[PDB]
């Protein structure tokens, strides 16, 4: 494996294993884990055993319980302890699993394998382990030799692509707050670092890659109830690599990012940071250029939730957002362009209304809108209290004005975080020769919460077509275990289900392609959806149905069911048309397509959410099936964002389907010995007195047909649903033998009996017999004569 | 019989009332209406008819003798009914004994158990088979 | 089956004794068909006489003779516990697989599993067979399985 010293480097990375293997006795018959209700599970040994029903003592207070024999999990013997890779332990169960990433993660250490996966449990504190000196220790290094660490997933990428001369991807997924984004930073700045070119203004290749995370954190991140930096956008980034082996170059696709936060926000929550930023007075002079009071408080477009972030220093953050811009290369006009537009929107929420057709209650506000987005503000007011269509005048409402400020707001923001990725990605894009590329991928995982709608569908869907691409290497990870085992599945089937899901979702006549045709149409509304959506699947398709019993209380209105990989999610369809379909004013569009301020024009220059994502999500896709993947699990420890504290319910949850091997339709397969262990009872009567033979034997009494499994050297494989198959027999047959025994019992007791029922027969006839005789001579005439005179001599 | 035959003598010579040697109708419907109780007319003839020839001694102890024969004896008795008392407590329970009697084997009818245990020895519901075998068999 | 001769003489003299005891009247009540056949020597499940017409209580259906030979031969059909069969099922409770399971377990297999057994017809198995446990209270169930297959009179 590896050596390594007293070197501090390692202080929270090594497992010195004997300062540390140096005091308590361990039986695998005896020491078990049992179910927890407050720590998912708990150490315990076996006292004694009544049938399904198990008595155990509970190591850590002596108490006694009873456990269902079911339940009960193996433990894993103590030199597995804080072991590094789990795929190495004898057991890898829920319970044990749960116990190494906990004994590891107490102990300060937050990477640990699982065969070729790497887990991650959020520290929820900054560690000393992503130093240049870690950096130094990890360059070239495998797995084996060097304690678990995420720059050994990247720099292992790093040396496949260069020796197996292919495109890698590392795929980090998790809930959010499970740490994605943090450790998609560490992978990108450890490349930079290792790989980097050979030898303010604008920095080199490898820092503009790094100072582009400020700006668009600036522009898609927001404190949420879960995560204080959340990411409200997916994002995929590239480093391409040239003839030498070093950075090339490298580009970003973004994707769902949060339209609706821009002018809503939840209880706890906030707005994207960048408008904190823009109202922290961090550099005095850009507030005239932007027109704004330092105090965000006061705009009704960002005070709805919380103003303030523990851990988030708006001030000093606007000043790296800014310098991270200079460092990219942005003019100070198209810097300030992108300040002045986002300080419009602050403006735009401001704008007053007075009581049929709307009025101005002012025009203060406007006034700066107009200003920074170089246009007559009368015009503006205009066409905003009454558009002029295609002229066609119409007459807006109260509301209709208040709902065409919020979708201004949003289409300008949403046009701008667009734009600035573009403009990152210009930067990024040096023309250099290069070869191979190693994408990084960080998007938000499935979700299930008590109201789902659009934006969820949208994320979901896109975990769908990831699930597969995953599912499609583990199918490879399968097929080689095959062949290792000597065997082959000619024919299976794994995955039409999930295709099923997704082509209800995507084909042309699915859920999305409905949605933009109903889109093009300014008649239609949301029941009209609801129709089509309805007429085309509703018992028509066994993924699409109709919503049933609440799941959970609070739980929102929903209008049909979607049968997702990990589970049912109720989806609601209202507001869904204007959504998809960008719903500003084509009049106010007009005008800023003619502003005075070059970003604006360009922003407006003379095509929906799902038919844009369709087009992104193709080509992630493309790309990453033209990859080797690298999987991190990213798993959040606690809801409380506490360091070192564990939530058992809470990492079990997230062990429960993502490769690490604590569903799929797979060939089940069992080692022989348990096989024998657990089978034997099937075919008793051709068991001689080899786990191999024993459980050849015994498929060969049930006669199993031979195209239901497979002999591997070390394990027999089953068809799905076979397994499941035998252990119903297996019931059947534990239950009539039972029976049989009993049968035997109840023939021994009355063949016990047998010879004095034989003996009484005679003794009865002779009471009967001699009774009989007694009464009848009893009823005789001369006898009773005689009865008479006995008396008298 | 040994014991018995004297004692089936003197009462011969009780029941022979007019003293001859032969017991004749009219010796029985005297000494009957003695102690009480004669047959009927026809009852007698019948009781006499069962001895093809003058009634002498011998042909008395005759009738008696192969009326008396066939049972067993006292102990084999006794011991039928001690295959049913595994305690060996000398006693059966009533609702057992009775069980027994007229639910199988050759099932006694309601008037054989009625007259069975009349004069059956019982006592706190257990039935003494052995006074009772002694009393079935004479003592 | 292909009854001989002999064994259809040992199923009416069993049949008679039988029929002796509810009442000399050739017929046998059909609560007692079970306990004829083991009598002689079959070892049936109570399943399989409430199948060939066997009845759950005293009073209520009788059988003659020739109604019998028919529900013996069919008993005769099913299936019969071997050692090894009796073996892996208390295997299946074995944990330590030593050949040992406590005396209350046995109980509760007895008892509570399968066609259930008395716990008077526990007691009295128990008894017969001179099953004792050891100090711990546990019992070798191959010796217990050896001694019920063997017969009272071993
Ligand atoms: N490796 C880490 N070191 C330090 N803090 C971390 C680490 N991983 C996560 N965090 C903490 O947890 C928060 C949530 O992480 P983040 O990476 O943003 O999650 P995600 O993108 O998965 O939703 C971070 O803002 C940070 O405070
Ligand atoms: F909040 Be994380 F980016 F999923
Ligand atoms: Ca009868
Ligand atoms: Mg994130
Ligand atoms: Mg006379």
């Amino acid at each position: 494996m590896n050596i390594d010293f007293s070197d501090p480097d390692f202080q929270y990375l090594a497992v010195d294993r004997k300062k540390l293997m140096k005091t308590a006795a361990f039986d695998g018959k005896k020491n078990c884990w049992v179910p927890d209700e407050k720590e998912g599970f708990a150490s315990a040994e076996i006292q004694s055993s009544k049938g399904d029903e198990i008595t155990v003592k509970i190591v850590a207070d002596s108490s006694t319980r009873t456990v269902k024999k079911d339940d009960i999990q193996s433990m894993n013997p103590p030199k597995f302890e804080k072991l590094e890779d789990m795929a190495n332990m004898t057991y890898l169960n829920e319970a044990s699993v749960l116990y190494n990433l906990r004994s590891r993660y107490t102990s300060g250490l937050i990477y640990t394998y699982s065969g070729l996966f790497c887990i991650a449990v959020n520290p929820y504190r900054r560690l000393p382990i992503y130093t240049d000196s870690v950096i130094a220790k990890y360059r070239g290094k495998r797995k084996t030799e060097i304690p678990p660490h995420l720059f050994s997933v990247a720099d292992n990428a790093y040396q496949n692509m260069v020796t197996d001369r292919e495109n890698q991807s590392c795929l980090i997924t998790g809930e959010s707050g499970a740490g994605k984004t943090e450790n998609t930073k560490k992978v990108i700045m450890y490349l930079a670092k290792v790989a980097c070119a050979v030898k303010k203004k604008e920095g080199s290749l490898e820092d503009q890659i790094i100072q582009a995370n400020p700006v668009l954190e600036a522009y898609g991140n927001a404190k949420t109830t879960r995560n204080n930096n959340s990411s409200r956008f997916g994002k995929f980034i590239r480093i391409h690599f040239g003839p030498t082996g070093k950075i090339a170059g490298a580009d970003i696709e973004t994707y769902l990012l949060e339209k609706s936060r821009v002018t809503y926000q939840q209880s706890a929550e906030r707005n994207y940071h960048i408008f904190y930023q823009i109202c922290s007075n961090a550099i005095p002079e850009l507030n005239d250029v932007m027109l704004v009071t330092p105090d965000s408080g006061l705009y009704s477009f960002i005070n709805q939730g919380c103003l303030t972030v523990d851990n988030i220093d708006d001030v000093e953050e606007f000043k790296l957002c800014d310098e991270a811009f200079d460092i990219l290369g942005f003019t100070k006009e198209e810097k300030q362009s992108m300040f002045k537009c986002t300080a419009s929107i602050l403006h735009m929420g401001e704008m007053k209304f007075k009581q049929e057709q709307a009025e101005s209650d002012g025009t203060a506000e406007a006034e700066k809108v107009a200003f920074l987005c170089g246009i007559n503000a009368g015009d503006l007011l205009k066409a905003l209290l009454k558009p002029k269509v295609k002229m066609v005048t119409k007459g807006q409402n109260m509301n209709q004005v208040v709902n065409s400020v919020g979708a201004l707001a949003k289409s300008l923001y949403d046009r701008m975080f667009n734009w600035l990725v573009r403009r990152v990605n210009k930067t990024l894009d040096t023309k250099a020769k290069r070869n191979y590329y190693i994408g990084v991928l960080d998007i938000a995982g499935f979700e299930i919460f008590d109201f789902n709608s659009f934006e969820q569908l949208c994320i979901n869907y896109t975990n769908e077509r990831l699930q597969q691409f995953f599912n499609h290497h583990m199918f490879i990870l399968e097929q080689e275990e095959y062949k290792k085992e000597g065997i082959a599945w000619e024919f299976i089937d794994f995955g039409m289900d999930l295709q099923m899901c997704i082509d209800l979702i995507e084909k042309p006549m699915g859920i999305l392609s409905i949605l933009e045709e109903e889109c093009m149409f300014p008649k239609a509304d949301d029941k009209s959806f609801q129709d089509k959506l309805y007429q085309n699947h509703m018992g028509k398709n066994r993924m699409f149905t109709k919503p049933g019993k609440p799941t959970r209380p609070n739980q929102g209105p929903a209008h049909f069911e979607l049968h997702h990989y990990a589970g049912n999610v109720p989806y609601s369809i209202t507001g869904w048309l204007e959504k998809n379909k960008d719903p500003i004013n084509e009049n106010v569009v007009a005008l800023l397509g003619a502003s005075k301020e070059p970003l604006v024009a360009e922003l407006f220059k003379a095509q929906t959410i799902s038919a844009v994502h369709r087009e992104s999500l193709n080509k992630l896709m493309k790309n990453l099936y033209s990859t080797h993947p690298h999987f991190v699990r990213c798993i959040i420890p606690n809801e409380l964002k506490q360091p070192g504290l564990v939530d058992a319910e809470l990492v079990l949850h997230q062990l429960q389907c993502n490769g690490v091997l604590e569903r799929k339709g797979f060939p089940s397969r069992l080692i022989y010995s348990e096989f024998k262990q657990r089978y034997s009872i099937l075919a008793p009567n051709a068991i001689p007195q080899d786990g191999k033979t024993v459980s050849e034997k015994i498929l060969a009494g049930l006669q199993m047909d031979p195209a239901e499994y497979r002999l591997g050297t070390t394990k027999v494989f089953f068809k799905a649903g076979v397994l499941g198959n035998l252990e119903e027999m297996r019931d059947e047959r534990l239950s009539k033998i039972i029976s049989m025994f009993q049968a035997h019992i109840r023939g021994y007791l009355i063949r016990k009996a047998y010879k004095k029922l034989q003996d009484q027969r005679i003794g009865l006839s002779v009471i009967q017999r001699n009774i009989r005789k007694w009464l009848v001579l009893r009823n005789w005439q001369w006898w009773k004569l005689y009865s008479k005179v006995k008396p008298l001599l | 019989p040994q014991k018995q035959i004297q004692e089936m003598k003197e009462a011969f010579s009780m029941i022979d009332v007019d003293r001859d040697g032969f017991v004749s109708k009219e010796d029985i419907k005297a000494i009957s209406e003695q102690l009480g109780r004669a047959p009927d007319d026809k009852e007698l003839t019948a009781m006499l008819k069962e001895a093809p020839g003058p009634l002498n001694f011998t042909m008395f102890l005759s009738i008696f003798s192969d009326k008396l024969s066939g049972t067993d004896s006292e102990e084999t008795i006794r011991n039928a009914f001690a295959m049913f008392d595994e305690q060996e407590t000398k006693k059966l329970n009533i609702e057992y004994i009775k069980d027994l009697l007229e639910n199988m084997g050759d099932n006694f009818n309601k008037d054989e158990m009625r007259m069975t245990f009349k004069e059956a020895p019982v006592e706190g519901g257990k039935f003494d088979y052995v006074k009772f075998t002694a009393m079935i068999k004479g003592s | 089956p292909k009854l001989s001769q002999d064994e259809i003489d040992d199923l009416k003299d069993v049949f008679e004794l039988f029929d002796f005891w509810d009442g000399r009247d050739g017929a046998v009540d059909a609560f007692k068909l079970g306990d004829v056949c083991r009598c002689l020597g079959i070892n049936p499940r109570n399943e399989d006489v409430f199948a060939v017409g066997g009845t759950h209580k005293m009073g209520e259906k009788s059988l003659p003779f020739e109604e019998f030979l028919p529900a013996y031969e069919g008993l005769m059909d099913c299936e019969q516990g071997t050692f090894a069969d009796y073996m892996e099922a208390f295997k299946t409770f074995d944990r330590e697989g030593q050949g040992f399971i406590s005396g209350a377990e046995l109980r509760h297999v007895l008892t509570a599993l399968g066609e259930r057994l008395s716990d008077e017809d526990v007691d009295e198995i128990i008894k017969l067979t001179d099953l004792q446990e050891d100090l711990e209270g546990n019992v070798k169930y191959e010796d217990f399985v050896k001694k019920v297959m063997a017969g009272p009179y071993p």
